[PDB]
């Protein structure tokens, strides 16, 4: 979060445009069609629910 | 390992186009001053795409 | 018997650029083809015992 300092004038309103955002899901018990290539990576998966 | 396969698995994985939580946090300088953020505590269900 | 990969066959010199990370080598039959060399970082192809 940086305490450090603040430097008043600029960022008196916190922040403008934006720092960072993590986001957070949720996994869950899925059936999940997975294609491999001929390499062995995923390039797509299809979810039946 | 698989070459040009189409595999099925059981698993827990995240659905698509579902809803996900986008926290903001950062240094908030408060109109009083008090410097402040987006901080509480979020559940691990069973799993988490941070 | 390789890592615990259990099995009879010819094993032969193969073409299976794995991605960096994996070892079992399954197929759609689910058959147990190509292994890495535990040691060193061969994959030799395994085929049925003629």
């Amino acid at each position: 979060l940086h305490r450090s300092y603040l430097t008043p004038g600029d960022s008196s309103s916190g922040w403008t445009a934006g720092a960072a955002a993590y986001y957070v899901g949720y996994l869950q018990p899925r059936t999940f069609l997975l294609k491999y290539n001929e390499n062995g990576t995923i390039t797509d998966a299809v979810d039946c629910a | 390992f698989r070459s040009s396969v189409l595999h099925s698995t059981q698993d827990l994985f995240l659905p698509f186009f579902s809803n996900v939580t986008w926290f903001h946090a950062i240094h908030v300088s408060g109109t009083n001053g008090t410097k402040r953020f987006d901080n509480p505590v979020l559940p691990f269900n069973d799993g988490v795409y941070f | 018997n390789f890592n615990g990969l259990t099995g009879t066959g010819v094993l032969t010199e193969s073409n299976k650029k794995f991605l960096p990370f994996q070892q079992f080598g399954r197929d759609i039959a689910d058959t147990t083809d190509a292994v890495r060399d535990p040691q060193t970082l061969e994959i030799l192809d395994i085929t049925p015992c003629s």
